[PDB]
RNA sequence: ACCGUGAGGGAAAGGUGAAAAGAACCUCGAACAGAGGAGUGCAAUAGACCCUGAACCCGUCUGCCUACAAGCGGUAGGAG
RNA sequence: UGUAGGUAUAAGUAACGAUAAAGGGGGCGAGAACCCCCCUCGCCGAAAGACCAAGGAUUCCUGAUCAACGCUAAUCGGAUC
RNA sequence: AGAGAUUCGCGGUUAAGGAACUAGGCAAAAUGGUCCUGUAACUUCGGGAGAAAGGACGCCUGUCAGGCCGCAG
RNA sequence: GUGGUUUGGCACCUGAUGUCGGCUCGUCACAUCCUGGGGCUGGAGAAGGUCCCAAGGGUUGGGCUCGCCCAUUAAAGUGGCACGCGAGCUGGGUUCAGAACGUCGUGAGACAGUUCGGUCUCUAUCUGUUGUGGGCGCAGGAAAUUUGCGAGGGUCUGACACUGACCGUGUUGGACAGACCCCUGGUUUACCGGUUGUACCGCCAGGUGCACCGCCGGGUAUCCACGUCUGGUAAGGAUAAGUGCUGAAAGCAUCUAAGCACGAAGCCGGCCUCAAGAUAAGAUUUCCAUAAAGGGUGGUUAAAGACUAUGACCUUGAUAGGCUGCAGGUGUAUGAUUGGUAACAAUUAAGCCGAGCAGUACUAAUAGCCC
C-alpha cells in the first residue's frame, strides 16, 4: 500500500537510492499502489557518480511491499520494505541487475524483464 | 444437524501433513504454473503463526533471502501444497513469535528441541 | 420463483481449479403449497408457502383453520412468490432440488440492526474540522444544514442521524455452488443480509 | 451495540465490580442467603456457580483455584467443608433468586439470592 | 435557545395528556387471600407458589 | 433586620370573638401530620396565617362540541 | 426596557458541586441505600495524619424533637429547645 | 437505581503510509537514569557543552571470567 | 436589445439585520468541462474549428497565497442561494486597548503604509428536518398473507485485443454505494502468560490489592476496513436537434399542412426500498368472547432496542443461566522424579479460560388480575 509522499528503496543497479512517490497512476482518487502497480517518484539520493541526478522525476514499478498482498489460490506474501525499479519513458528498465526477491504477481504486468531477478516468489 | 461440518466434509480437500508447531523449520513445496509447464518450488522456513479452525487453519512462514524477510501465508487445506518436512523442533515460549521481525543474524535463533 | 431458506454461516472452499471461494450456507429445506391466489378472485397469481414446522401451542385458531383447510401441518413463517413455471396444487411440497438447474440466485434478507446511529456511521459524513487545530466539541458533528433566509426552512430528504438497519435488503446474482438435497443444503458463493438464523426468500 | 456481549457491568470499573462479586461471593457462602438488587444478584449468579464448582475435586490444587477468587480464610473453609457437603450430588443450579419488592430511597428492585440447599421449606 | 411565546395551558395540558402513573400489577393470594406484585414473594404470609420461602 | 472596611444606605410587618368561653371526650392514623365528630359560641365556611375574602393563577363535577382538519381566534348568519 | 406584592411560562426540564468505591450481616425504629455495631473492599499517608498563631464565638458534651435548615430520605447532624 | 443509543468530557490501542494536516508539527508521539568513551563552527577565552555521536546495565557461581532466564534487565 | 455577476447612481427597510477566506453539509440553473446525438467546414482519413439538441451522473492530490507552478485525469466547467451556510466549526485576515519602523505634524497625534501580540456567549419554545411510539378511525371483534394511488434511490467512466480508420466484437480495471466476517488486517479494561516496586496472609511457598488495564507479549465472540462478495449496465414507449418516403397549397419544387419511418447519458418505465390515515381508509384466507377468538399487565430473554416497538420461550418447557462435553485463546501451572553447586533445565501431561456449538430440567420462566 503506497500513497503519495511514500518513501521506497530503488531495487536496481542504477543509480538511485530511496525515491519519493509524486503520484499513482491509473485513476482520479486512486490512493493506494502495489506490486505490479506503475508510479511516478522523484529520486531522494543517489550514490557517489551515477548516471540518473538527485531530484529527477522518473517512473517506477513496484517489486516489493510491506503489506500482504492476495493470490487467488488462498496464499499471501508480504515482504520486509517496500521496493521499486526505475523505468525510463519507453517503460523499459534503466539498470541490468535486480537485488533481493520479486513477487510472482511482476509476470503478467509485461515485467518478464524484471523477473530475471534473484528469486522470483 | 452440523450443515457447516457437513458441508466442510464435502468439500474436503487437500493431504494429511506431519504435525507442527511455531518455531519449528519446515519446508513446502508448492505446485505453481510457469506459464504452461507446472514446477514445484521449495520454500524453507520458521513458522511464526498458526490460527484458524480445524482443517480451515492457516500458517504463516518466515525466511531470508538476499537480506530481505519474506513472509507467506498458506491454508493447510490448500491443494497446491505437495509436501511438508519438517526439517528441525524448535523450542519457544509463544504461539506467534512476532518478535522475530526485528532481529537478524544469530540474535533470530530459535533453540533445537532434542 | 423460489423457497424460504434460514442462513446457517459462511465456509470456504475450494472449487475444482483451485480458486479459493467464500461460500454461505443456506437451509433453504421443504416448503409446503398453503395457498394459491388467482387472476380471478385475487387479483393476481401467486403460490403461497410455508416453511418451518410448528406445534399447535404456538398457532393461533385463525392459522390452525387456514392450515386445516389446505390439509397441511402448521407452519412458522408463510410468504408469496410469483411466477412459477408449472402447475402446483394445495398442500404439496417443493425442495432444494428447484434450484438444481439454476447458475445464479437472488437472496432477500433482513439486515442486523446497528440501532440509533450518527451522520459518520450513518452516511460516511467527513466530520468538521481536524482533532487538533482548535476543535472543540464538533468531531462527529454534520456541519450546516441549510442555506440561510432564502430557502429558511431544511430541505425533505436531508441526511441526519437516525436507526440504522434491522430493514429488507436485496443482494442479486449470487453463484450457486452445490445444492445437495439430502440435507436440504444450497451453497451460495458470497455474503447474504442478517445474521444466523434469520429467514430468507430466495429467488431463482 | 453490545451484539453477545454477556456480562454485566454495573456500573462500575472493572477492578471495583470484581472486588464486589468477590465480597458479594464471600457473603453468601458464610450466610446461606443475602438481599440484593435483582441486577446484583443475576451477575452473582454467574460469578458464583463456578466457584462451588471447583469443590467438588479436594485437592490443594483446587482450593487455591478458589482462593485466588476468594481471598477469605473463612469463606474457604465454610466453602470446602459444609457447602460441599451439601452440593454434592447436584448438577448445577445451586442457587435461587426470588424477587421481594422495591426500596424506599431509590425504588430499586430487591430480591434475595439464596443456596437452594439451605432451605428446607422449598424441598 | 429561549421560548418565543409563553406556552398556552391548551399547549401544556396538550404536551402532559401522555404523563400518568403506573398501575402495579397486582395479584390475589388465592389461599391467603390477599394481594400482592405478581412474580414476587407475598410478604404477609411469606409464601410464593404455594411454598414457604422467608420464615417469619 | 439586612448591606458596607468605613463614612453611609436602609426595609417588610395592624384586624379571632361581646366575652378565651382558644375546642373535655370519641374515631382513623406511629403521631393531631391532618381530618371527621362531640362541645363552646349569634356564627368555627369566626379555630389561632383566624373580619370581609376580588383578580391573575390552579382543580373537581355537570351540559354541549371535538381525532380529513390550515392563518390576530372574532364578527354576521345558522341546524342539532 | 415604568414601581411593589402575588401568580404563571419555559418544565416535572437544567441541575443535586471533583470518576477516592463500595458489598453484606446484625441493632433500633411506624418508616432505613444513607443512623449505630461487626466483617470484607477502596483512598490519603511531607497528608486528606498531629500541633502553634490569626480569625470565628458555644459550633464542645448529654437528653428530648424532625416543623424549618441539610441540594434525596433520615431514627442522623456543625439543625431547634 | 437500572441500562450500556447518538453525541460530548477524560483516557487506551491501531494495518500500510509518515506532516501528505494546518496560518503554523497546534496537540500527541518521541528523548529521558547511572557509569565509561568521545565531543564542531565560533568566542568577550569564562564558554558553546549534558554539543553531537557511540557502549555497559537482570540473576547465579568463582577469583573480570564462566553460566542461566525473558520479546524486553 | 437582454441580464443584474463589475464599477457606479438613489437613500426606500434595519432600544445591533453582527464578521473575509477556509471546513462541513448541501441545493438549484445552464451561458456544457467530460461523457451521449447531430448540421456545416477553406472536413481526403486522423484528430481539429464553429453551430444546434441535451443538465442524468461525474468533475484529483500537492508547493505557494485572484493567480502561478508540480504530477495526474475522461474531465479538473461557469454561476445563484443575505458575495449559501460562525444560536454548525475555525480565527490565518479584519473594527479594540501594548509596542516598533518609514512618512506627515511645533505638539497632542495621524497615515494610499508595514511589523510582533491580542476573550468567538446562549440548557431549542414554535416552525423545519431525521428517526420512533401512544390514541382513535376504516370496523362488530381479530390472526395472517397481500395489490399498489404515490414517494424516494439508483443512472459515472478508462485501458487493451480482433476486424490511419466507419461499424461490430470481447478481455478487464478506477471511483462510488449496499451487504457481510469464511479469508487478510484492527479492536477486544472477557481471558491467558512474563515481569518491576510495594503491602498483607509469624517465615517460605502460592496467591491477591495498588502503581495509566503498572508495564510488556498474545488474544475467541462481538463491532469493523485496510478485507470479501454484489451492483451501475441495455434502451421497452413517446420524443429533442437532425435524416427520409408519398404530397397539394403555388400544374414545378417542398421532411408536412392529412399521413408514414427513424433518430439522444435527456422524459416516462424496467431495477431497489417505503407505501391503504390512498378518511377514494382496498383485496384474499381463516377464526369469533374467556380460557389460554384475540389481547393487556407479568416472567426468562435476544444476533431487537435510547424509552418504546419487535422476535423467541413461559413446565407435554431447551427461553436464559448452571452442569457435562467439544471448536477455540493462552502456552507447559501446582507438585513428584530426573540432572546441576546453584541460578535453572527435561519427563509426568499441563493448568486456567471457553461471549461460540451440542447435550441435559439442577435454578428461574405461577394464565394470578384486567379488556
Ligand atoms: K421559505
Ligand atoms: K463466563
Ligand atoms: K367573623
Ligand atoms: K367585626
Ligand atoms: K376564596
Ligand atoms: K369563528
Ligand atoms: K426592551
Ligand atoms: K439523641
Ligand atoms: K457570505
Ligand atoms: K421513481
Ligand atoms: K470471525
Ligand atoms: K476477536
Ligand atoms: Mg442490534
Ligand atoms: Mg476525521
Ligand atoms: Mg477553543
Ligand atoms: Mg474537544
Ligand atoms: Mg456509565
Ligand atoms: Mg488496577
Ligand atoms: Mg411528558
Ligand atoms: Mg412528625
Ligand atoms: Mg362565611
Ligand atoms: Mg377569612
Ligand atoms: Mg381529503
Ligand atoms: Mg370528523
Ligand atoms: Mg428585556
Ligand atoms: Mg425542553
Ligand atoms: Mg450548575
Ligand atoms: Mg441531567
Ligand atoms: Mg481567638
Ligand atoms: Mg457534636
Ligand atoms: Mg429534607
Ligand atoms: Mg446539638
Ligand atoms: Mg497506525
Ligand atoms: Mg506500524
Ligand atoms: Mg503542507
Ligand atoms: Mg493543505
Ligand atoms: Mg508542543
Ligand atoms: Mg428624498
Ligand atoms: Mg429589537
Ligand atoms: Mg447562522
Ligand atoms: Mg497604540
Ligand atoms: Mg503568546
Ligand atoms: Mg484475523
Ligand atoms: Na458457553
Ligand atoms: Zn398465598
Amino acid at each position: 500500500m503506497i500513497q503519495q509522499e511514500s518513501r521506497l528503496v530503488v531495487a536496481d543497479n542504477s543509480g538511485a537510492k530511496e525515491a519519493l512517490c509524486i503520484r499513482v497512476l491509473g485513476g482520479t482518487r486512486r490512493r493506494y499502489a502495489s506490486v505490479g502497480d506503475i508510479i511516478v517518484v522523484s529520486v531522494k539520493s543517489v550514490i557517489p557518480s551515477s548516471d540518473i541526478k538527485k531530484g529527477a522525476v522518473s517512473k517506477a514499478v513496484i517489486v516489493r511491499t510491506k503489506k500482504e498482498v492476495r493470490r487467488p489460490d488462498g496464499s499471501y506474501i508480504r515482504f520486509d520494505d517496500n521496493a521499486c525499479v526505475l523505468l525510463n519513458a519507453a517503460g523499459d528498465i534503466r539498470g541490468s541487475r535486480i537485488f533481493g526477491p520479486v513477487a510472482r504477481e511482476l509476470r503478467g504486468t509485461n515485467m518478464k524483464i524484471v523477473s530475471l531477478a534473484p528469486e522470483v516468489l | 444437524m452440523d450443515f457447516i461440518k457437513i458441508v466442510n466434509e464435502e468439500f474436503k480437500s487437500g493431504k494429511e501433513h506431519p504435525k507442527f508447531n511455531s518455531g519449528d523449520t519446515i519446508t513446502v513445496e508448492y505446485r505453481i504454473k510457469e506459464g504452461n509447464k507446472e514446477r514445484i518450488q521449495k520454500y524453507r522456513g520458521v513458522v511464526i503463526r498458526i490460527s484458524g479452525h480445524g482443517d480451515k487453519k492457516r500458517f504463516t512462514v518466515r525466511k531470508i533471502s538476499d537480506g530481505i524477510g519474506v513472509e507467506r501465508i498458506f491454508p493447510i487445506e490448500s491443494p497446491f501444497i505437495e509436501n511438508i518436512t519438517v526439517e528441525k523442533y524448535g523450542k519457544v515460549r509463544r504461539a506467534k513469535l512476532y518478535y522475530l521481525r526485528g532481529l537478524t543474524g544469530k540474535k533470530a535463533r530459535i533453540k533445537e528441541r532434542r | 420463483p423460489g423457497l424460504l431458506g434460514k442462513k446457517i454461516g459462511m465456509t470456504s472452499v475450494f472449487s475444482a481449479e483451485g480458486k479459493n471461494l467464500p461460500c454461505t450456507v443456506i437451509e433453504v429445506g421443504p416448503c409446503v403449497v398453503t395457498q394459491v391466489k388467482t387472476l380471478e378472485k385475487d387479483g393476481y397469481s401467486a403460490l403461497q408457502l410455508g416453511f418451518v414446522d410448528a406445534k399447535e401451542k404456538h398457532t393461533t385458531k385463525p392459522l390452525a383453520g387456514h392450515f386445516k383447510k389446505a390439509n397441511v401441518a402448521p407452519k412458522r413463517h408463510l410468504a408469496e412468490f410469483k411466477n412459477f413455471e408449472g402447475e402446483h396444487k394445495l398442500g404439496d411440497v417443493l425442495n432444494v432440488e428447484f434450484f438444481s438447474d439454476a447458475d445464479f440466485v437472488d437472496v432477500v434478507g433482513t439486515s442486523k440492526g446497528k440501532g440509533f446511529q450518527g451522520v459518520v456511521k450513518r452516511h460516511g459524513f467527513g466530520g468538521v474540522g481536524q482533532a487538533t487545530h482548535g476543535q472543540h466539541n464538533r468531531l462527529r458533528a454534520p456541519g450546516a444544514v441549510g442555506a440561510c433566509s432564502y430557502p429558511a426552512k431544511v430541505f425533505k430528504g436531508t441526511r441526519m442521524a437516525g436507526q440504522m438497519g434491522n430493514e429488507r435488503v436485496t443482494v442479486q446474482n449470487l453463484e450457486v455452488i452445490k445444492v445437495m438435497p439430502e440435507h436440504n443444503l444450497l451453497l451460495v458463493k458470497g455474503s447474504v443480509p442478517g445474521a444466523k438464523g434469520s429467514i430468507l426468500l430466495i429467488e431463482k | 451495540m453490545r451484539h453477545n456481549k454477556k456480562f454485566n457491568h454495573l456500573g462500575r470499573k472493572a477492578a471495583h465490580r470484581k472486588a464486589m462479586l468477590s465480597n458479594m461471593a464471600a457473603s453468601l457462602i458464610l450466610h446461606k442467603r443475602i438481599f440484593t438488587t435483582v441486577a446484583k444478584a443475576k451477575a452473582l449468579r454467574i460469578y458464583v456457580e463456578p466457584l462451588l464448582t471447583k469443590t467438588k475435586e479436594d485437592t490443594t490444587h483446587s482450593r487455591r483455584i478458589a482462593f485466588s477468587y476468594l481471598q477469605n480464610k473463612y469463606a474457604l473453609k465454610e466453602l470446602f467443608g459444609d457447602v460441599a457437603a451439601k452440593i454434592a450430588d447436584r448438577p448445577g443450579g445451586y442457587t435461587r433468586i426470588l424477587k421481594t419488592g422495591y426500596r424506599l430511597g431509590d425504588n430499586a428492585a430487591m430480591c434475595f439470592i439464596e443456596l437452594v440447599d439451605y432451605n428446607e421449606n422449598m424441598l | 435557545a429561549h421560548p418565543k411565546r409563553r406556552q398556552s395551558k391548551t399547549r401544556t395540558a396538550k404536551r402532559r395528556t401522555h404523563d400518568k402513573a403506573v398501575m402495579p400489577t397486582l395479584a390475589k393470594c388465592p389461599n391467603c387471600g390477599a394481594w400482592h406484585i405478581y412474580h414476587t414473594v407475598c410478604g404477609d404470609c411469606g409464601y410464593y407458589r404455594g411454598k414457604l420461602a422467608i420464615e417469619k
